């Protein structure tokens, strides 16, 4: 009986609606390629590098 | 979605901060000295100020001495002001005798403005002084999600 | 202007929002909407349009580089051109499967000869400004395009007289050329986008679903009980599209028609002659 | 602007030494 | 509608029966992490690529539309990036539009961005030094048959003779994979030429791979790009099919219940005339027609 | 090119060698 | 719109050429011309801002080279360019004369309010207009006064946040600000002839030579009774400028107001004249 | 009157104060060709060492005060390199130095204007592209050529490097005196007198400047003939104009008594308005 109360409700809808369809994927697709990292990387290097100098 | 990129293509992004950071050392200057350099590409002044001066009456303890960091240039126009010529009659250019009153107390003359202050801390007991502009945010900060 | 009798609907602020106001749309189905998925994927070609020429300099020795400069440094510019190459696309099979439809359903009378010469008029508007953004892609397949109208617009001419050169100068690919030819192709975009509503407000007098009359008398008001099926339809046809793209364009690929736009004008000057290959649109 | 009509217009002969 | 595949025309595709280009993608599978299923670049591999490209591949080649700090965030650390770039050297000469920024005079050590430029001042230049032909530019190499297989396959495929009848002159080699299959480069990849700072053993096959990756990383549309983009079109199909049973409901649920009408007919014979029908009717078109039509 | 706004507009700031 | 009633006129072209047809005006003299002497001069400043728009590259370190190198290499380029600076000072003077008779005629009143606001509008877009063509020079002076107005956009939204980034994206003349400042100039003065079109339109309601009125009730044809007067009037004005340009003007002049002109915003970086100096019509 | 940003130099003695004469600035006057080509000449030996023109071409002073092969040869006698470029388009595929063409912009013997000031003591040759922009136009030229006589005055305290000069900013310039008698050898066998070489580079230097120079004095003929034009067409236009709205308001008009019995039943319940629909339920209810 509120239409701009309604139009939040619109616009809480459209959140859900984005949030559904964005969470998971990233979720995944994040875990799928998480040995895939600089990070991993950098540390590979640093081991490498240490056992080089400690050669 | 679709407002939002096109909104941001307008408003433009910044990828990431150019590295501006440097280190200069001061340990071996003496009191009561003054040095020029340039820090990309502007002319600045590193001066080590005494007690008695400062009791004289935006700030660095560099031990026992005090040392301010400041960009040489004259707000008004384009100069290189020179300093130690009259102290508080110090800091003047050829075009104008409106001095920088040693100071950043801005207001001496026909000149406008002061000298603007330069990010900078130092680090060292006394000696090193690291100067960097100011980092602002720039979201989204995220350029790969994986 | 003796001959004129008016114009059909006069185009005015007011009496267009009352007719979309009170605009009645009979029950149809999915055949029946290439029309209006046009005219979005017209305003949506309009839009990335502007974005992309917000970053376009004309000059055909800095285009290639500029456009991988604003790639990297902005979010959403290589985003815009993807949307206006499939905007080009699906545009080309909205208004060939129109086509098509209005010639099996023999709209070839006196009632549809209004709505015809216009839709013709919109096509040969359309095809030229499609012309002009290919030769703006300043690749040797714009080159090429470019040489083969010149060609042709000569051939008028018989070859005698440089006639061309207001717009084609020298008939190749030069500052001159490419800023008149980004000009007219920007101007001509929104003249398409107005001549394509005049002929869709030329739509109301006789609009069917089927070749069969239906003998219904109600119908859906266009403003919700319309638009959201348009949309939907819109959405589905996306859909449909993007499952046939995926399943059917691997990538990487052996071999593909656009590996003849890896030569830039002025950077390389040798062509590869054996590989000329146009956008499926042009290759008829 | 040497990628003109009037001038060079796209440096199919070039400058080279 | 249906294509040889003995022809040496992929797909129907004309103009490539002078080289080898199904290897990579239709006669057999190269895996490539960035073009799989959910899959994206390996940073590991575009280091060691740039890593081989600067210390062989960039004496040569060149990327004049992209510059160095393409690799920040995916492969390279700022400082990092930063002294390794340093290593090589830059002129004003270098320049493809030498505007007001650049006022040196001399060589300057390079910056992260700067366009990654070869050591030659002009393709001109490139061409005389490489015997006359011209190391082709990598801006745009992703157009070639089987683009990352492309690259990955010239670098090898230097283990064949040329048939009777071909002959390769002094200053060519045979490759199958280039065109006429004739090429100027001689074999740059050896084993053991570039160290790796991480200490992955240094093959032939490796060093093509992680260039391959590498390059393929700066182009555009194809690289550094297109895994999110196809996480993008994931969610994207994803809401389309969730909002499908809403749409249907909505157009479809609303037309059959509008459509639930009820109909009656009754005789009607008060003694009125039909003048309403004889003597009524509009016509918006009648400025068309009047005058013209039907007199 | 280097006059956009994310790169270096107007150079002010000018790559040289000073010294 | 409940609230709105329409339209005065349509701008049908056959509404139009008929209405112009038809049109007669009464008996008038050179005070009451200034309004067809500034639509004469808004169509000369769009041909010569096209033919100029057909030559400048929206590169900033380019527009001074490439504005000398047209001027040797081509025949009109440097007179369209005349053409457009004293179309500008034409504009300004008629408009401003056209102005002041209409307070000295006291046409504050209700029967034609509608000719007066429609006329204000024209003149805040024509001031836009100006701006914008005034910043594309990429001089000093240029970038003082999209300093100006980058400032004064801050100020309005009290200096917090970048709202001002989508126009003027960092406060100065980049290639980006430079694209998009172009582009609105073009189509801003193409808006600007469709308005002068709309209010010279709303001018026949309340026509008056002079503020007393004469009850004569005979008028001439607007086609040739008519505009050959109007272009007999504008050739008078043209001749009297030029004698007084000729008279007030000589050459070689010392110490003038286009000093600060000198500079460009990327070849000169390390002087800035501290005495700035606008045009005529900004100084106020 | 009015101007208040220069209060320092010398300005009004070319055109105020005085009245130095420039034939291509008389009445009905050009440019001299053998005086801009002497000015080419003395700056291709001395000024083109320091100053450049970035915005001009050499293929300037073609079908007037030189022609193709000599300027060819004269130009052939300088060098240009790749840095020099200020947009090379792949046009300029050279590697190395090379001889200049007359097809090429007038750079000077530096890179970059960093190093001109590096070369010149800090101060920057300033470009000759614009320079029609300074107090006086063509006349700056001159002055600042022949102004090296006068001295200081009291607490004027000229700097070391500098050098006084009354046309220049601030009085003081970083330009030594450049222009000394017999410095050119002219190739008509002109006297080489500074006046004489200070006259010569300033024909050159207006020469070659946009709005004042090559295509001045056609414009101002131009002018003259569509004034000449006007002031022809100004008496048909009067008649069209005037004489035919004197000839139509030379009407008669008669007024009768009417009393036929007749009521003003049209001037009584008659009248339409265009803004009727403007007024109508706003106004006078
Ligand atoms: C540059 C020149 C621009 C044109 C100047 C001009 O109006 O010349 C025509 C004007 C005579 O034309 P006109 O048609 O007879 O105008 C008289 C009105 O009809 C008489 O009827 P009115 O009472 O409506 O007008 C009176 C008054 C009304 O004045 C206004 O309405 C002022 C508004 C601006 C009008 C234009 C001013 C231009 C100069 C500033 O007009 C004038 O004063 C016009 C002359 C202004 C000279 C300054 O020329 C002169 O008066 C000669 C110059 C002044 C005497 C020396
Ligand atoms: C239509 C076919 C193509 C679909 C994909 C086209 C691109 C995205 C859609 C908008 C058009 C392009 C505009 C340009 C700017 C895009 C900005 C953008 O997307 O940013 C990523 C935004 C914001 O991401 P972000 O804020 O995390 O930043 C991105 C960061 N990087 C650069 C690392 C990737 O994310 C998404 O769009 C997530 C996917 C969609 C989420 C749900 C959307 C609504 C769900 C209901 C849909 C119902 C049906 C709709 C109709 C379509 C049906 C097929
Ligand atoms: C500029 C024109 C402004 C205008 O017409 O406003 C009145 C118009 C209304 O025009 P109206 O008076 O023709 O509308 C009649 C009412 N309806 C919409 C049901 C037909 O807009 C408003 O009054 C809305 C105010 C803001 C509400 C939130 C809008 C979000 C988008
Ligand atoms: C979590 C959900 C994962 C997707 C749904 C389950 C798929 C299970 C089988 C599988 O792995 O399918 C992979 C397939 C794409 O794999 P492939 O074809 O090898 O690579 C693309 C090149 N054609 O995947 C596909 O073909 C699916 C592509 C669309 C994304 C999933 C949509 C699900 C419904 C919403
Ligand atoms: C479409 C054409 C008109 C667009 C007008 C601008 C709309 C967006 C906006 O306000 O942008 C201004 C500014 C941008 O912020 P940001 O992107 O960080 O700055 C650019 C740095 N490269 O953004 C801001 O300053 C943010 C202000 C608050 C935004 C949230 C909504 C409340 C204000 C409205
Ligand atoms: C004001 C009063 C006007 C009154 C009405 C007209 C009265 C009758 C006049 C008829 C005679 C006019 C003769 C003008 C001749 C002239 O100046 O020609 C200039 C020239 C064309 O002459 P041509 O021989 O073809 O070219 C020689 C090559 N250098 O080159 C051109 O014409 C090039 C034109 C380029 C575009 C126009 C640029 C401005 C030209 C006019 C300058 C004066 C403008 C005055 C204000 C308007
Ligand atoms: C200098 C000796 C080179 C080095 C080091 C590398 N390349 Fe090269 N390459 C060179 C030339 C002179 C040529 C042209 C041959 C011709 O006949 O045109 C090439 C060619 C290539 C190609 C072919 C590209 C094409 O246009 O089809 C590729 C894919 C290529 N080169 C790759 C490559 C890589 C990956 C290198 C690092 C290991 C590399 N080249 C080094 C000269 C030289
Ligand atoms: C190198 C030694 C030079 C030669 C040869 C010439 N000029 Fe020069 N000029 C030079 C410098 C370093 C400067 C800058 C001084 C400053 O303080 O800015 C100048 C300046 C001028 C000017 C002043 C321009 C201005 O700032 O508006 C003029 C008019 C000028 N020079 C003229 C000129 C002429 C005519 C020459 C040929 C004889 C010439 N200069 C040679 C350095 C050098
Ligand atoms: C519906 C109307 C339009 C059509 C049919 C159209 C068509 C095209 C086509 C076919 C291309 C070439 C892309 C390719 O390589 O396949 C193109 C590119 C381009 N169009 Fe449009 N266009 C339209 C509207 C616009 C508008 C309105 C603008 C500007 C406001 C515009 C600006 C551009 C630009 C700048 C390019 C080049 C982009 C680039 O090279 O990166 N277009 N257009
Ligand atoms: C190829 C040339 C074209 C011809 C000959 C043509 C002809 C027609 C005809 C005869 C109709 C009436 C259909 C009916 O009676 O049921 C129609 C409808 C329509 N046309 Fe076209 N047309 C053409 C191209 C286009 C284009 C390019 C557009 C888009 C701008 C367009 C937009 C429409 C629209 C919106 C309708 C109304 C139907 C609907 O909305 O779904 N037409 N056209
Ligand atoms: C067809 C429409 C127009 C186009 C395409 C156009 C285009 C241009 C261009 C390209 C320039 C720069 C020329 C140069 O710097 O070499 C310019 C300058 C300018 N335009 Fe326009 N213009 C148009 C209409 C107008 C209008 C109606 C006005 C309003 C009086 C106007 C006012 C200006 C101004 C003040 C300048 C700067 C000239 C100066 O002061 O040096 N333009 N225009
Ligand atoms: C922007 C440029 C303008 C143009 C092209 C223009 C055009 C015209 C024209 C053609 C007329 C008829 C009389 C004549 O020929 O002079 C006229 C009259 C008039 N204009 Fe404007 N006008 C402009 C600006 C303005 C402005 C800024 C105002 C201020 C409100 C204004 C208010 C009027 C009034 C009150 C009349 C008298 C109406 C009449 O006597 O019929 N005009 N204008
Ligand atoms: S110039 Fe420095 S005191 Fe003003």
């Amino acid at each position: 009986y509120y239409p701009f109360l309604w139009q939040f409700f619109i616009l809480g809808t459209s959140f859900v609606w984005f949030h559904v369809c964005y969470d998971p994927w990233l979720a995944i697709y994040q875990a799928n390629n998480a040995h895939r990292s600089l990070e991993t990387a950098l540390t590979k290097e640093k081991a490498h590098k240490k056992k080089l100098a400690e050669q | 979605l679709y407002a939002m990129g096109v909104i941001g293509r307008l408003n433009g992004w910044k990828r990431y901060e150019r590295d501006t950071y440097s280190e200069v050392d001061i340990g071996a200057l003496p009191p009561g000295e003054v040095m020029q350099m340039v820090w990309n590409g502007t002319p600045i002044f590193i001066r080590r100020l005494t007690s008695n001066e400062v009791k004289e009456e935006i700030l660095s303890d560099a031990g026992n001495t005090k040392v301010i960091v400041v960009s040489a240039v004259c707000t008004h126009l384009g100069c290189i002001p020179i300093p130690y010529l009259g102290a508080y009659k110090g800091y003047v250019c050829i075009c104008h005798g409106s001095v920088y009153d040693k100071f950043a107390r801005v207001r001496q003359g026909p000149a406008l403005l002061n000298l603007p202050a330069i990010n900078n801390s130092i680090h060292d007991e006394g000696t090193l002084v690291c100067m960097e502009q100011l980092k602002f945010p720039h979201e989204p900060s995220q350029r790969f999600w994986a | 202007m003796e001959w004129n009798k008016g114009t059909y609907m006069s185009t005015s602020i007011k009496k267009i929002v009352q007719y979309f106001s009170v605009m009645t749309v009979s029950f149809h189905d999915i055949n029946s909407l290439f029309g209006f998925f046009t005219f979005l994927t017209i305003a949506s070609q309009l839009v990335s349009g502007t974005m992309l020429a917000f970053s376009l300099v004309p000059e055909p020795m800095l285009i290639p580089m500029v456009r991988e400069e604003e790639d990297v440094e902005d979010l959403y510019t290589d985003d815009f051109f993807w949307l206006h190459e499939r905007g080009v696309d699906m545009l080309f099979i909205f208004s060939y499967f129109h086509l098509f439809r209005k010639i099996y359903l023999n709209n070839f009378e006196y009632e549809q000869e209004a709505a015809w010469k216009s839709g013709v008029f919109t096509f040969l508007l359309f095809q030229v400004v499609v012309f002009l953004g290919l030769v703006l892609c300043c690749t040797h397949l714009s080159d090429i395009t470019l040489a083969i109208a010149a060609n042709l617009y000569d051939t008028f001419f018989a070859g005698k007289g440089k006639f061309y050169w207001w717009i084609f100068t020298s008939k190749e690919l030069n500052t001159d050329t490419i800023i008149r030819l980004a000009y007219l192709h920007y101007v001509l975009a929104f003249f398409l986008a107005y001549l394509g509503l005049i002929h869709g407000v030329d739509m109301h007098y006789d609009w069917k679903n089927e070749s069969s009359m239906d003998g219904l008398e109600t119908e859906m008001i266009w403003f919700d009980e319309a638009l959201s099926n348009e949309l939907g339809a819109m959405i589905e046809i996306i859909l449909i599209v993007m499952i046939v793209c995926f399943f059917m364009y691997p990538e990487p690929e052996a071999l593909s028609y656009e590996f003849f736009m890896w030569g830039d004008i002025g950077f390389i000057n040798d062509v590869r002659f054996l590989s000329v290959a146009p956008h499926w649109y042009f290759r008829p | 602007a040497a990628a003109r009509a009037y001038k060079f217009a796209l440096a199919k002969a070039r400058a080279a030494a | 509608f249906i294509y040889r595949d003995d022809i040496g025309a992929f797909w129907g595709i004309k103009g490539y029966e002078e080289l080898v280009t199904e290897v990579g993608t239709h006669k057999g599978h190269n895996y490539w992490p960035q073009f799989s299923f959910l899959g994206t670049y390996d940073s590991g591999s575009v280091r060691r690529g740039f890593q081989v490209f600067a210390r062989n591949c960039g004496n040569c080649h060149g990327m004049i539309y992209k510059k160095y700090d393409y690799l920040l965030d995916k492969a390279y650390r700022q400082l990092e990036l930063a002294q390794m770039v340093s290593d090589f050297t830059i002129h004003p000469a270098h320049q493809h539009f030498k505007q007001y920024y650049y006022q040196e005079w001399d060589e300057r050590d390079r910056v992260i961005c700067d366009h990654i430029y070869p050591p030659y001042f002009s393709q001109d230049q490139a061409k005389n030094a490489n015997g006359g032909v011209w190391p082709t530019d990598f801006s745009k190499i992703k157009l070639r048959p089987g683009g990352i297989n492309y690259i990955y396959n010239i670098s090898t495929g230097y283990h064949f003779t040329p048939p009777f009848g071909m002959d390769v002159p002094k200053g060519k080699y045979f490759n199958p994979y280039f065109d006429h299959m004739i090429i100027g480069m001689p074999r740059q990849l050896v084993d053991g030429l570039v160290d790796y700072d991480d200490g992955t053993p240094a093959s032939t096959p490796q060093m093509a791979y992680d260039v391959s990756n590498f390059i393929n990383f700066m182009q555009r549309r194809v690289g550094y790009k297109r895994p999110d983009k196809m996480v993008r079109y994931y969610m994207v199909f994803t809401g389309g099919l969730l909002i499908l049973p809403f749409k249907y409901f909505k157009t479809k649920a609303y037309y059959r219940n509008l459509l639930s009408l009820r109909w009656e007919m009754y005789a009607v014979r008060d003694g009125v005339y039909y003048n309403h029908f004889k003597y009524g009717g509009y016509n918006s078109r009648a400025y068309q027609f009047r005058g013209y039509f039907w007199a | 090119m280097e006059s956009r706004s994310y790169m270096f507009s107007l150079a002010k700031k000018r790559s040289t060698l000073a010294a």
